[PDB]
DNA sequence: CATTCGCTCTGCTCCTTCTCCCATCCTCTCGATGGCTATGAGATCAACT
RNA sequence: AUCGAGAGGA
DNA sequence: AGTTGATCTCATATGGAGAAGGAGCAGAGCGAATG
């Protein structure tokens, strides 16, 4: 329920007062220029949340936006609500300008539909006086939604909207003088050419805030788009930003980059990191122990071999004239990558499987079925994994990027008689939460079958303690989000995550892109001094089949040589090798992710000598 | 587009006479000997047919616009072209 | 930027122009892919075949 | 010969364009992949097929 | 007071520019044009009760 | 099917 | 008066002839200023 109605809001205030009269001391947290947080609210916050409220006030005084980039689980929403409560409570009289509010004016929060009611609940808990209204079909309002926006603008409520309504109701929204715009999961505006991004940039207020765990995921261009919302013109125009930062920083991540490129990249990363720093606030979980702790995660990468027929199919495809047309530029590479990535998942997804026949007796109808597990090199591994883990009584999340492969996995789970649940984008949104709670409660269900992208954030499947990621994505944040269904606050058990890859195929290259992208992110958001691993020509040679003999190293082990990356989990690995399942090798993912004088004698401020020293050190080696 | 000056109807007649008279009266100073002319002599001269608004009106404009310098003399006020 | 919006209005003007007359003297021809010129409304009306 | 001069020039152009984005990436290139044999094979075929004696892009 | 001088205003050439047009009807052949895969969110209202 | 080109008839 | 589900839709990953305008420029004649 939400205050789209008026007699509900009235009733909610009368109830809140009738409660408040029964409880009838801490002092307000004075900041500066007038801002106060009520003492009972400031006491409830952790020190990092208090720092976030102070940072939001310093941005409000500058009239700058900001990205609250804290890692998932640190409670960004409380910091926002506590700041907005402070603004409303301290009656901040806006200086020198037409926004002669004495408080908080109309706010719009834009978020996924899956978190709208969480925002309403948090507001009705932490600052009951607000009038929070959802602009949605799940909103309580009965009249036409145009009138709700007028009402919420007039009385200075909080409007909660989906991104799709911002994209569709551009006029009826942006007509009004909104005081704050909050983009929750604001990495949704990361494409600068997308229409949701253009619609969000129409809001006239300077008080633009983004909440995102990932300010960037693939490219520095995503960072540009978020900063162009948060502080238009701070990073300049996109073409200039690409020429000045994206290219220089990228071209010095390569191990074959020249010394001049490596230095130029190190400089550009330091410049960018110093430009964004005031407006991006990003704490990691390792930075603040206050918000509990997770149990240990073991995450390992299993290199599977192709089966002989899979190897034939893949080799024949890379020797095909379709691949010649791809390398000669007559075709986009996309269909070929989709094909190679199918063949790696299961050859029947490419080949259609063995030819159908009718009138056969029932006993033939296993080896000849579409998606039979013995033709996929990764499914033979999953077969041995599931067999050991069911015997240990573990519980498994089984992710795949594709829903076709998810059907092949479901047919395999039925034939192995495991109990499972399945969820995908075809699973009706109203029935998803009942499935997730059923899985967490009924420990008799062994596997949850799941595409990686379904559900967004907030799928809490901590009933599981073993995770298989069956195939890699191009975006690293997809596969981190997948394991964070199981490894998250509320998990009580040691989570083991296995990533399956096929050695010397396109899958090993997709994993190399994930690592390259995550290092690029860390070089801006963590530390620009970083070791260089991938050769550019090796990172983009996508259509060559190699496959190591059991005596040979994988290319990944060659790249990460010397890094140290080469009983239940020991017992699982022992049986994955000693059975001769077709696991070539195992690597530790967390270990791969370890990438690491006549003048001036008198003052009239920084002294010239130290500013000069910084400039010299920045421009020398 | 979407903006207008306040105007006076018929101002073109005045503006025509003023612009031509101004150039005429300024040339009366420019053409006289030394580019000098005594104000009493000018105001006593039969105004050109071009100077339709009158000759005193124009000397007050020219002096205010700084198009001519007044110099005081024992002979009275003297008009000059300014060193410009 | 003003020069970008100037160039974009210039391009809009060129396209609205070549819709009516694709035989302008001092400007490039509007073309399809593979480079054939587009037939404008003027060329539809003009000649013996028009 | 008039056609083949221009086609061989376009082929050398494309071999330079292909190889430069490898030398810019610090590593040797396979020339068997640089040579796009479609340029000659389809240039002569197109001009003999249509009788447009020149670049197919410039047929008018 | 009879010039005389200087200044404005036609209007007569000679370009440059540019726009227009180029018989009627009929037959045939030939070349070219000829445009992701897939998984998710999410709004609509057709349509059950 | 369209557009273009070429070769022909009176 | 409340509840379901296709379906669209965004968004993600890799010759010549006449006519018209302008500049050049000559010089008429008007009015101011002599001399
Ligand atoms: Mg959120």
């Amino acid at each position: 329920r939400d205050d789209g109605d008026e007699d509900y809001y009235k009733q909610r205030l009368r109830r809140w007062n009738k409660l408040r009269l029964q409880d009838k001391e801490e002092s307000d947290a004075e900041f500066d220029e007038g801002f106060k947080v009520p003492g009972f609210l400031f006491k409830k916050l952790f020190k990092y949340q208090q720092t976030g409220v102070r940072w939001l006030w310093e941005l409000h005084c500058q009239q700058a936006g900001g990205i609250l980039g804290d890692e998932m689980g640190l409670g960004k929403t409380i910091q926002i609500i506590a700041f907005l409560a402070g603004l409303s409570y301290s009656k901040i009289r806006t200086r020198g300008s037409n926004y002669r509010f004495e408080g908080l004016g109309p706010t719009v929060i834009v978020c996924p539909t899956t978190v709208m009611h969480q925002w309403v609940k948090e507001f009705h808990t932490w600052w009951p006086p607000f009038r929070v209204a959802i602009l949605h079909e799940t909103g309580s309002y009965t009249h036409k939604k145009e009138k709700l926006i007028r009402d919420v603008a007039h009385c200075h409520g909080i409007l909660i909207t989906s991104y799709s309504y911002i994209r569709l109701m551009q006029d009826d929204i942006s007509r009004y003088d909104w005081h704050y715009v909050i983009l929750d999961e604001g990495h949704k505006i990361r494409n600068p050419n997308a229409a949701v991004t253009l619609a969000c940039k129409q809001f006239r207020t300077p008080h633009r805030i983004i909440l995102s765990g990932s300010p960037m995921q693939n490219n520095l261009r995503e960072l540009w788009s978020l900063f162009d919302f948060i502080f238009p013109g701070k990073l300049g125009t996109l073409p200039v930003f690409m020429e000045q930062f994206s290219v220089p920083i990228t071209m010095g991540g390569y191990s074959n980059a020249s010394p001049v490129q490596v230095k130029t990249a190190y400089k550009c990363a330091c410049v960018l990191r110093d430009t964004i720093n005031p407006y991006l606030l990003r704490r990691m979980k390792s930075d603040v122990k206050m918000s509990l702790s997770l149990p240990d995660k073991n995450e390992q990468v299993l290199f599977c071999r192709l089966t002989d027929e899979q190897h034939k199919v893949y080799q024949n495809f890379v020797d095909s004239k379709e691949v010649y047309r791809i390398l000669n530029g007559e075709m986009q590479i996309f269909s070929g990558l989709i094909a190679l990535r199918k063949i790696c998942n299961h050859p029947d997804l490419f080949s259609g499987g063995p030819k159908n026949l009718k009138g056969l007796p029932d006993d033939e109808l296993e080896e000849d079925q579409f998606g039979y597990w013995k033709r996929s090199g990764k499914m033979i591994v999953v077969e041995s994994l599931l067999k050991i883990w069911h015997k240990q009584g573990q519980r498994v999340l089984l992710f795949s990027q594709s829903r076709q492969m998810l059907d092949i996995l479901e047919v395999f789970l039925r034939a192995q008689k495991y109990t499972y649940l399945k969820m995908d984008g075809t699973t009706t949104i109203a029935s998803r939460q009942p499935l997730i709670t059923r899985y967490n409660e009924d420990t008799s269900i062994f596997v949850f079958l799941l595409t990686t992208r379904v559900g967004g954030l907030g799928v809490n499947l901590t009933g599981a303690n073993r995770v298989v990621i069956y195939d890699p994505d191009w975006n690293p944040s997809t596969d981190t989000q997948a394991r964070e269904r199981a490894w998250r606050i509320g998990q009580k058990k040691q989570v083991t995550v296995y990533r399956l890859l096929t050695a010397g195929t396109i899958e090993e290259k997709i994993y190399h892109r994930q690592i390259f992208k995550q290092f690029l992110t860390n070089r801006v958001l963590k530390d620009p001094k970083q070791r260089r691993f991938f050769k550019s020509n090796d990172l983009y040679e996508l259509f060559t089949l190699t496959s190591p003999d059991a005596s040979q190293s994988t290319e990944t082990s060659a790249i990460f040589a010397g890094t140290g990356s080469d009983s239940n989990d020991d017992y699982v690995l022992e049986k994955l090798f000693k059975k001769s399942v077709g696991v070539h090798s195992v690597m530790k993912h967390d270990a791969i992710m370890d990438g690491a004088s006549r003048f001036g004698k008198k003052r009239n401020p920084l002294a010239s000598s130290s500013l000069l020293a910084k400039m010299r050190a920045r421009n020398h080696l | 587009a979407g903006s207008w000056w306040l105007a006076v109807p018929g101002a073109g007649r005045f503006i025509k006479y003023f612009v031509k008279g101004r150039q005429a009266v300024l040339s009366m100073v420019r053409k006289a000997k030394y580019r000098e002319l005594l104000l009493s002599e000018l105001l006593g001269r039969r105004a050109p047919v071009v100077v339709r608004l009158g000759l005193t009106y124009h000397v007050h404009d020219l002096i205010g616009a700084q198009l001519v310098d007044c110099i005081s003399t024992t002979s009275g006020t003297l008009l000059r072209l300014p060193e410009t | 930027a003003a020069h970008v919006i100037a160039e974009d209005v210039k391009l809009l003007q060129f396209h609205v122009a070549t819709m009516v007359d694709n035989e302008l003297p001092g400007l490039p021809r509007a073309m399809q892919k593979s480079g054939r010129p587009l037939k404008s409304l003027k060329q539809r009306l003009k000649g013996k075949e028009g | 010969a008039f056609l083949f001069r221009g086609m061989f020039k376009n082929l050398l152009k494309e071999v330079r364009i292909y190889a430069q984005k490898f030398i810019d990436r610090g590593k040797d290139f396979n020339l068997e992949l640089a040579i796009k044999t479609r340029i000659i094979s389809d240039g002569l075929k197109y001009s003999l097929a249509t009788g447009n004696w020149g670049d197919q892009k410039k047929a008018h």
